[PDB]
């Protein structure tokens, strides 16, 4: 959270791959310009990403499920 | 530098028996706090052998220690790091937890820097021999392990043993308070 | 004989006095020592110390940012600092000082255009004082080759 | 002063040599912010030359540490001094005695943790009183070399320059005494001959 | 570039050879007066490379226009003065 | 003017420090004394007593 | 040109973007740490108090690094694992190096130290904010030994936490620092007069049972409540306060003849230089230790207070004395060559 | 005079009883200068009613035990200090409560009385044991001001004491706690300015956001004789 | 443990032991275990204790032992050895610039170990 | 509420500087709390005049020396910091000093402007040691209050830069210290009833009367905001 970050340690587990993911959700937001799930409050990508995992909204699997799915459909179009 | 935590749980039974530091009467440092968070080897029940009390590879939190202290548990193999079987890193589980975060350590946490950042730190930071006679403060029978003693014209026991360990035993039969004793030495009783 | 000099100046033996908070006018709950220390500014002013830096000037052989607030320099991140971010997890920190912040050459530049840009994206590369070790072995007559993937 | 000395602070004072000392003593003819002139008294007074000592004190001028140096005047007008009497004292000094600093009504006692480990709670008081205020003289060099291009400049005719730098600067490219700067004013304007002009 | 390993063995004088550009067989490093490098020199410009990005010495080609353009007249490449840490 | 921790003492053991500032107090006690009478102009045989 | 609008844009940046401070030498992992930086006028980098046990940062003239992760990795692991707040444990033992000393810890004790009656011995009072309105009143001192009525809240089995009522028999002081007790902890916690010693372990205590997020509120609440009580007393040093021995020439005569008695008998014949400096440093050694341990009983008790009545005995309130027992700066070993004896010095040679 | 005024910003009204009060801008130093001031009418200056006197039939001094009662006399008064009462037109109210049986005795047991009104009938006064236990008692309640204990009432007050009347401390004062923060306000321009958190915290009798506004009057009250 | 890394060997087993040579502990065990269930030759080990100094210099990078002490005599040893540093220790990799194997590194560090599988 | 107003009973004027004033009757607890309050706007928050800017002709800069005169151009600048003066009508006056031959130059040697009152005349601001010795220069001051330092003006406006104004720093605040007593004011029936007594030293300039009413006016003028909006 804004404070402290042992609530989304305690979602995930391990405090690097909490790092990593909430790395890639962050990136998300800086270039995407993905839409973040919780009102931004004018917060900056790092603690969103965290709000969104402390949550439950935000997780490794999550995230690579919904990549598949962005994926497939380009490829729809493409083809 | 190498050193990291590579795999969660080699599946080792293998641990360093770890007694409890009672040197110069009051016990120096305990069992309990010097097992405490360090994953326990071979199901070690209560005295009554009949049921198992503890299981085998299990955190020691502090409440199980608490545990350990009602049934006095003096001995205890304890999963190291040394016994650890991981080629090319350590397990999560021989290590036990991380000390800095109060719980099980993480995998992928570089353990080796810490341990010599820890052992060199207190150094580079920190950069009465009175002891004639051994009077025992709580009553007790006198237990002399490794002693080798000849009985002098006093009618006194004069220890010629170069290792001598004199303890005090209470009722119960558990060691409480240990006394070096020297070469030389005169003994009351 | 200070204790006589203060009963000349009927000021108390103890040289405690009561003293009030400016800020509450309450007494303070008991009396304090007070008197007159001789005291001294000595020549480390803060004015003459703070230094800071972003990007720079950069070393002529090593390629890393210089030392010094003479020379507009960077903090050397030493050894001991070095293993402080390999206790920790931090992995990407560690990098950062190794490359784009120090030697890596291409590497700073980069990244200096996607903070401006907003992008907050390392691409590393390779420091220039290991481009330079190798040319040191080599001037020595040692093979040290890179062994590709 | 020190409030609270040991009586050495006369005797560092005096051998330092930072303070003018009397040699011959007398009564003093003319004092000024400048220089002491003392007539001398007829019984150490020589009787071949003129018989009047000047001491010229010298005026703010820069430590190797870019501290400041300045002697005032110790005596008044028509003073009569003797050998070894302190005329005019030098930066850290009071009448004769060593002065290293500032002596203050200081009371033991906690904070609001604003004197935590040794950090120290001053009062407004201080500052105002420009106490501990200090004066510190910095010397710049500007260097007019000859390079295989050619001589460099020392005009006041620099390219690319707004006229707020050059207001401050005079004819030949000086800043004019008195001139109050801040970084990046010109101080002496210097510009050099380029070679290749490809651009 | 990115690599799995390094390797380090003796160095064969011909494997020193694959690396150089020419023999420097002068101690010559500079002129006195035009402070350019001297002929087969320590600082040759015709072996390790230009001393201005991509510029010859005798100053016939210019501009990165000219890439890998040797200079017949004085014998040096047309390429960024960053060789001259390399070669 | 200023407020000094009393905890960089007793660990330090400059107790030379607390001794300056008894007798400081003491110096400027007779300081405020004589600024006093001065102040009152006085006698100048009162002053040459005290 | 420093302009307006360039503030307003950089306290933008700065929000929510950490900062490592580094200190030399870095000799462990908390050498580093990360902190959400606060813009401040003025060329001096403010420093958290309890972290400056890790640093080993006094401030009489320390200095340190800043450096700025950019990346949104390397931001994300100053935040998660680098943060102040998330290294509170050290990495070599359990026990933990974030915990306030000095001012803040002399403010606590002051505060949690009862005193004999004083102002409204014996009152009974409605829970802490009977207490706090008691003292900022003036009709009750922080040390007056009354019994208020106050509600702890316990744990049970699971997550819900169980609620007991009872009277205490505390201080003023320690009913007032139950309020920033947070629910969970026992009274029996602030009962005790509090030091650096037993402030650690309810810090501890606190981060076990409770969490993070109540330990850091806490942690803060007990900076707060200790710097502003600890200049609400006023504790200080003196040439008094310094207690000398009354009976320390007596011990020093009594040494001194002895040693006497050993040199005349060495030019007799009973002794060499090593056994008469055995002897000599025997007795020097004993009369230190006696003279120490009258100086001791001098200073740490030795107050007559007369209660309610008739003379009682209780501990000091001797500034020095409470200094050395809170633990806050001096050690005892610093009061014995204080108002104490200096004792047995010894040579570069190691002999004494 | 270039006067630069504070104006009443935040509200957070976290309970009826707690609430804090941000308050900006503040020029340095008005911060502690007002935050104190406020904090000393608030605690010792805001009037309201309080049990002064307590006489419980079959009770002749505190110290005693009634049977059928857990709660020995001292506990029972310190539990009727903690009553929180409005006496709406007289300033001295004795209110008579009579109860038996089984069960905590709560302040409805109380005889009402038009004027005064009980703000928490359920608060806990005395927990009866025995079915046959009844007890009686006549509480009064005076109108003061600030906090006046019996040590401080014995003392002034030497009048009419006679044995038996039970005399209490009586808290006045309907503010609990009161504490002020200043914290830095960074404004447009002046980072030397500061913000006033007042965190107030009540019974329920007084409002807080009133509380403020009458400590502020009393104040001003007494700048009246000063002229402007 | 790090300073009990290495072991001296008895015997043969299937691959170049004979007398006396000292290996790490763990290489000898990965041949143990694929020798327990093949068979081959049998290798009698005993493990040897190190003294941290020596310990240091004799990790299998040559980039970790250089950067520790006595450079010149470690890069002779490697040159004439013809030794390949494949960049497993923090050190190699923090001297090469790049993501440490642990921590944060870990989890991308193990998918470089498995695109060596194949990709 | 029977509210008890206090009302200003007794001022003893020691000396133009110092004045003592008592105050009665006040409640319990009003004596602190109007006492600090008062004291804190005293020192910090009041109104005075003092010397800004001074332009000495033949001083480019405040460290040089000018000849026949004692004393350094800094030394004669912090004499002028204590240079008493009040201004009846406008906010800024330039006042202009001219003397010349053997003399302590005091503060009379300044031309009388009309509204302008120099409070001590006697004051010392340069010693001429030389008969042939002349000093001339333009004394501006201003009104405002607390502290201004002439660093913390070195850093705002300067619109314009002449070489050869010099800034010094100028107390405004009028008071030199300010201490607060309460003492027993044996009321006719109450004893916890109080006085306050206000030990008041200023320079020149502010009158200790006019002053505790101004300090007063702030603080009211302050309570309006809470006592109106909510
Ligand atoms: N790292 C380093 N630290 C130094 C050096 N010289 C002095 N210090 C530190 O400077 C500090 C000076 O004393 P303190 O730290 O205040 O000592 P302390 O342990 O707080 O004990 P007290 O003085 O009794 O309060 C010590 O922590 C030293 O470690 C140095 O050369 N290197
Ligand atoms: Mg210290
Ligand atoms: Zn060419």
């Amino acid at each position: 959270a804004r404070v402290t970050v042992q609530d989304a340690v305690e979602k995930i587990g391990n405090r690097f791959d909490l790092v990593l993911v909430a790395a890639r959700r962050a990136r998300q937001m800086q270039v995407g310009g993905k839409d973040p799930l919780v009102p931004e409050e004018n917060d900056k990508t790092t603690v969103i990403a965290l709000r969104e995992i402390e949550e439950g909204l935000i997780n490794n699997q999550i995230l690579d499920v919904r990549e598949r799915q962005e994926q497939q459909e380009q490829e729809a179009a493409e083809l | 530098q190498d050193l990291v935590v590579t795999e969660d749980d080699c599946g080792t039974h293998e641990g360093i028996m770890m007694t409890p530091v009672i040197e110069g009467g009051d016990v120096k440092e305990p069992l309990r706090d010097r097992v405490l968070g360090r994953v326990t080897a071979e199901d070690v029940l209560k005295p009554g052998t009949a049921d198992i009390l503890v299981p085998r590879n299990t955190l020691l939190h502090e409440q199980w220690c608490d545990l350990l202290e009602e049934n006095s548990v003096d001995a205890v193999k304890v999963r190291s790091v040394v016994s650890c079987d991981t080629d090319f890193g350590v397990c999560a589980h021989c290590y036990g937890r991380d000390l800095a975060r109060g719980h099980i350590i993480n995998k992928g946490e570089a353990i080796g820097v810490i341990a010599a950042q820890s052992i060199g730190e207190p150094g580079t930071q920190l950069t009465a021999a009175a002891e004639s006679s051994i009077q025992v403060k709580n009553k007790g029978s006198i237990k002399l392990s490794n002693v080798k003693s000849v009985v002098n014209s006093s009618g006194k026991l004069v220890i010629t043993s170069r290792n001598t360990e004199l303890k005090l035993i209470d009722e119960f039969g558990r060691t409480k308070e240990s006394y070096k004793v020297p070469y030389g030495a005169v003994l009351a009783k | 004989e200070i204790k006589e000099l203060l009963k000349l100046g009927d000021l108390p033996t103890s040289g405690q006095i009561r003293l009030y908070d400016g800020r509450t006018g309450e007494q303070f709950e008991r009396p304090v020592t007070v008197g007159y220390m001789y005291m001294l500014k000595l020549n480390h002013l803060v004015d003459d110390k703070m230094h800071a830096r972003s990007t720079g000037s950069y070393s002529l052989v090593t390629q890393q940012p210089l030392g010094g607030k003479a020379q507009f320099g960077g903090q050397r991140f030493g050894e001991m600092e070095v293993w402080a971010l390999e206790a920790y997890g931090a992995a990407y920190t560690l990098q950062e000082m190794l490359t784009v912040k120090s030697d890596d050459v291409n590497g700073r530049t980069k990244m200096y255009k996607n903070i401006v840009d907003g992008n907050h994206q390392m691409e590393p590369g390779m420091p220039e004082s290991f481009n330079v070790l190798l040319k040191e072995i080599r001037s020595l007559g040692i093979n040290i080759e890179l062994e590709d993937e | 002063k020190p409030l609270v000395g040991t009586g050495m602070e006369r005797a560092v004072a005096v051998d330092s040599g930072v303070t003018a000392v009397a040699k011959r003593g007398g009564v003093v003819q003319y004092v000024d912010a400048s220089r002491i002139v003392i007539k001398v008294n007829e019984d150490e007074m020589y009787p071949g030359e003129a018989g009047i000592d000047i001491y010229n004190l010298t005026k703010y001028t820069r430590s190797n540490q870019n501290t400041c140096i300045n002697q005032m005047p110790c005596v008044s007008l028509g003073e009569p001094v003797e050998r070894g009497d302190v005329l005019a004292d030098g930066p850290s000094t009071d009448l004769g005695e060593l002065a290293l600093g500032q002596n203050m009504r200081v009371a033991f006692m906690p904070w609001n943790g604003y004197n935590f480990e040794d950090s120290i709670l001053v009062s407004e008081r201080v500052v105002q009183e420009d106490r501990f205020t200090t004066i510190h003289i910095q010397e710049l060099a500007c260097v007019s070399r000859d390079t295989k291009l050619g001589p460099e400049e020392i005009t006041a005719d620099i390219p690319n320059v707004g006229e707020a730098a050059l207001s401050k600067l005079d004819e030949s490219g000086i800043v004019y005494i008195g001139a109050e700067v801040t970084g990046g004013d010109i101080l002496v304007g210097k510009v050099t001959p380029k070679g290749e002009t490809q651009l | 570039e990115e690599f799995d390993a390094i390797k380090i063995a003796l160095a064969s004088p011909d494997m020193i050879r694959s690396w150089s550009f020419g023999e420097v067989k002068k101690p010559e490093t500079i002129n006195y007066r035009t402070f350019k490098p001297e002929r087969d020199g320590l600082f040759c410009a015709r072996i390790f490379g230009p001393v201005k990005d991509y510029e010859c010495l005798c100053g016939k080609y210019k501009r990165l226009k000219h890439r890998g353009v040797i200079c017949e007249k004085c014998g040096v490449e047309v390429t960024q003065t960053k060789v001259r840490r390399e070669r | 003017d200023i407020v000094l921790n009393p905890l960089g003492v007793p660990s330090r053991m400059n107790i030379g420090q607390i001794l300056e500032t008894h007798l400081g107090m003491a110096a400027k006690g007779i300081g405020d004394k004589i600024n006093a009478m001065l102040k009152q102009q006085q006698e100048v045989a009162k002053l040459r007593e005290f | 040109r420093e302009e307006a609008v360039v503030w307003d844009i950089l306290d933008e940046v700065i929000r929510e973007h950490p900062v490592l401070l580094n200190r030399a030498p870095t000799l462990h992992r908390l050498g580093i740490q990360a902190f959400e930086p606060v813009l401040i006028e003025g060329k001096a980098i403010q420093l958290h108090p309890l972290v400056c046990a890790a640093y080993n940062a006094d401030f009489d003239g320390d200095q340190m690094a800043v450096h700025v992760p950019l990346t949104l990795e390397a931001q994300l692991e100053a935040r998660a694992l680098m943060m102040s707040t998330n290294n509170i444990l050290s990495p070599a033992n359990g026990e933990p190096i974030i915990v306030p000393s000095q001012d803040v810890v002399l403010g606590l004790y002051y505060m949690t130290r009862d005193c004999v009656n004083a102002k409204g011995e014996g009152m009974v009072l409605t829970g802490p904010k009977e207490a706090e309105r008691l003292y900022r009143s003036g009709l009750a001192s922080l040390h007056a030994r009354v019994k208020v009525r106050i509600t702890e809240y316990e744990k049970d089995a699971n997550g819900e936490l169980v609620a007991k009522t009872s009277l205490k028999d505390t201080t003023v002081g320690r009913a007032i620092l139950w309020m920033i007790v947070p629910k969970g902890l026992p009274y029996s916690i602030v009962n005790q007069a509090l030091g650096k010693k037993a402030i650690s372990k309810m810090l501890n205590t606190c981060y076990r049972i409770l969490g993070l997020k109540p330990t850091v509120i806490f942690a803060d609440q007990i900076m707060y409540t200790g710097f502003a009580y600890a200049a609400r007393s006023g504790a200080s040093v003196g040439i008094d306060d310094m207690v000398i021995p009354e009976k320390k020439h007596e011990i020093i005569s009594e040494a001194e003849a002895e040693v006497a008695e050993i040199q005349e008998q060495f030019q007799s014949g009973l002794v060499t230089a090593g056994e008469r400096y055995n002897k000599v440093i025997d007795i020097w050694a004993a009369a230190n230790d006696r003279v120490s341990k009258a100086m001791m009983d001098n200073l740490q008790t030795e107050t007559v207070i007369n209660r309610d009545g008739q003379e009682e005995k209780q501990v000091s309130f001797n500034s020095i004395y409470m200094m050395a027992d809170s633990g806050a700066r001096g050690s005892a070993a610093q009061i014995r060559q204080l108002a104490g004896m200096r004792g047995l010095m010894a040579k570069p040679d190691g002999s004494i | 005079t270039e006067f630069l005024k504070p104006r009443l910003v935040d509200i957070e009204q976290v309970s009826s009883t707690h609430a804090k009060v941000t308050l900006e801008p503040l020029e340095r130093g008005f911060g502690h200068t007002l935050g104190n001031a406020l904090r000393r009418i608030l605690l010792s200056s805001m009037p309201g009613c309080a049990v002064t006197e307590v006489e419980i039939d079959g009770v002749l001094h505190e110290y005693s035990t009634k049977e059928g009662v857990q709660e020995d006399i001292l506990e029972i008064l310190l539990n009727l200090k903690g009553l929180a009462v409005r006496v709406q037109g007289k300033d001295e109210v004795i209110l008579t409560l009579n109860k038996s049986g089984i069960g905590p005795v709560t302040a409805a047991d109380i005889t009402h009385d038009g004027d005064v009104e009980i703000v928490k009938p359920q608060h806990v006064i005395c927990h009866l044991t025995d079915e046959n236990a009844s007890i009686s008692m006549r509480i009064k309640v005076q109108r003061g001001r600030g906090y006046v204990p019996a040590s401080t009432r014995i003392h002034s007050e030497e009048d009419e004491r006679p044995i038996g009347r039970l005399l209490v401390d009586a808290c006045y004062s309907p503010v609990e706690r009161i504490a002020y923060n200043v914290e830095a306000a960074r404004v447009e321009q002046r980072t030397d300015l500061d913000k006033l958190v007042i965190e107030m915290e009540t019974n329920g009798t007084i409002d807080p956001e009133e509380a403020i506004r009458r400590a502020a009057t009393i104040l001003a009250e007494q700048l009246e004789a000063f002229v402007d | 443990r790090q300073m009990l890394r290495k072991a001296t060997i008895v015997n043969a087993g299937s691959s170049d032991f004979l007398e006396g040579e000292q290996v790490e502990y763990s290489r000898v065990k990965i041949a143990n275990r694929e020798l327990e269930a093949n068979g081959k030759v049998g290798a009698t080990y005993s493990r040897d204790l190190l003294g941290i100094t020596k310990a240091s210099l004799a990790t299998e990078s040559f980039i970790s032992a250089a950067s520790f002490q006595e450079t010149t005599r470690v890069l002779t040893e490697a040159a004439v050895a013809g030794k390949r540093d494949e960049l497993r220790g923090l050190k190699e990799n923090v001297i090469v610039g790049r993501l440490i194997p642990a921590g944060t590194g870990y989890a991308y560090h193990q998918d470089r170990m498995r695109r060596r599988a194949a990709g």
